[PDB]
């Protein structure tokens, strides 16, 4: 009902003004229901010393992680705890962390606008939505549109929504009606806006 | 690393202005983080905390951990420090932009190292106050750091807004215009 963790290791040799850093990654990689666990330790950018349970023990990335691998490795309870991680740890939080994060879903709000005069083109605006695979399609007149559509990367706001803008070429004649259409995970029937000039 | 989904605790410590932080992260986004100062977990959505709870002691205990490691380290490496990465910086909006429409300007400060910042916004010339919120200093894949930095507003017919930006990598501290059509 809590999220678990893991004590990081400590390393061997213990017993613009100057600046270090040191960093350390837990990293669980979920397929499928299968789980791999990545332990990683950086000093200032140089990921030196690592742990992947499908390598079953650690090692030296750089020669500057040499002395932690070879304690390490010869530490059969050490060992033993992180080979259990893809299980204890891993499996913990994937499955607590469920309904909120694997199930999360936000409807996006879409947006159809000119920008012309002074080429012509016509931006669906496409914003705050969780997950990021999302799918976004023109039509005109009913009949889909290929040539002259340009999608931005998909761009996180990083507070868990996505923004994303697929903008058309345009030549609006007479009776057009110029569709945008979105389909997400949220929302089932996909959702559509559209545009005339008059 | 072919995966589906990823769940990393990230945490760093170094010497400087932020002397180091713990958090978690799933699939890019950050989850929940210690906050260090206050020594309790602060969930990122206000229903996530409502959802489970998470020992506030153990991200200290790593941090801990990781202060001491720093100084094993920097034996071992004669005290190497690695120069310092510019950062790459983007404003843009959260919402499509409208005549007075309430809104929010995003600034998203990009591929930087070691991660010491001075960020403020400028509207107008002005530094705000009131409306400017931030995430943390968010770790990377490739070891460097990104930042977003929040500001909100309603969108002016003639106005406009800088994101002011200091970093060790720079010594122009840079700033993105931004405005409307
Ligand atoms: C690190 O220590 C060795 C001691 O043998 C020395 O040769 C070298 O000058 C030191 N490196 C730096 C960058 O000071
Ligand atoms: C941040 O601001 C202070 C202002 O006194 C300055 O001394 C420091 O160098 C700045 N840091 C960066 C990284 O620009
Ligand atoms: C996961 O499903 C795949 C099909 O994509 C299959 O090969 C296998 O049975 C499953 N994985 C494992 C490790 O058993």
């Amino acid at each position: 009902r809590k999220f678990h963790y893991l004590p990081f290791l400590p390393s061997t040799g213990g017993s613009s003004p100057e600046n270090y850093l040191f960093q350390g990654r837990q990293e669980c990689y979920a397929f499928n229901g299968t789980q791999r666990f990545l332990e990683r330790y950086i000093y200032n950018r140089e990921e030196f010393v690592r742990f992947d349970s499908d390598v079953g023990e650690f090692r030296a990335v750089t020669e500057l992680g040499r002395p932690d691998e070879e304690y390490w490795n010869s530490q059969k309870d050490i060992l033993e705890e992180e080979r259990a991680v893809p299980d204890r740890m891993c499996r913990h939080n994937y499955e607590l962390g469920g309904p909120m994060t694997l199930q999360r879903r936000v409807q996006p709000r879409v947006n159809v606008s000119p920008s012309k005069k002074g080429h012509n083109l016509l931006v669906c605006h496409v914003t705050d939505f969780y997950p990021g695979s999302i799918q976004v399609r023109w039509f005109l007149n009913g009949q889909e549109e290929t040539a002259g559509v340009v999608s931005t990367n998909l761009i996180r706001n990083g507070d868990w929504t996505f923004q994303i803008l697929v903008m058309l070429e345009m030549t609006p004649q007479q009776g057009d009606v110029y569709t945008c259409q979105v389909e997400h995970t949220s929302l089932d029937s996909p959702v559509t806006v559209e545009w005339k000039a008059q | 690393i072919k995966a589906d989904h990823v769940s990393t605790y990230a945490a760093f410590v170094q010497t400087h202005r932020p002397t180091g932080e713990f958090m978690f992260e799933f699939d890019e986004d950050e989850m929940f983080y210690v906050d260090l100062d206050k020594k309790e977990t602060v969930w990122h959505l206000e229903e996530f905390g409502q959802a489970f709870s998470f020992e506030a002691q153990g991200g200290l205990a790593n941090i801990a951990i990781l202060n001491n490691n720093l100084n094993t380290l920097i034996q071992r490496s004669n005290h190497t420090q690695a120069t310092n990465d510019p950062p790459e910086v983007t404003v843009f909006p959260k919402e499509p932009v409208e005549l007075g429409q309430p809104n929010t300007l995003i600034c998203h400060i990009d591929k930087f190292f070691p991660p010491v910042l001075n960020v403020t916004w400028l509207c107008n010339g002005e530094l705000v106050t009131e409306g400017v919120a931030e995430s943390l200093f968010l770790p990377r894949t490739d070891y460097s750091f990104h930042k977003f930095h929040y500001l909100t507003f309603v969108p002016s017919a003639e106005d406009f807004y800088d994101c002011r930006v200091e970093h060790w990598g720079l010594d122009q501290p840079l700033l993105k215009h931004w405005e409307a059509q």
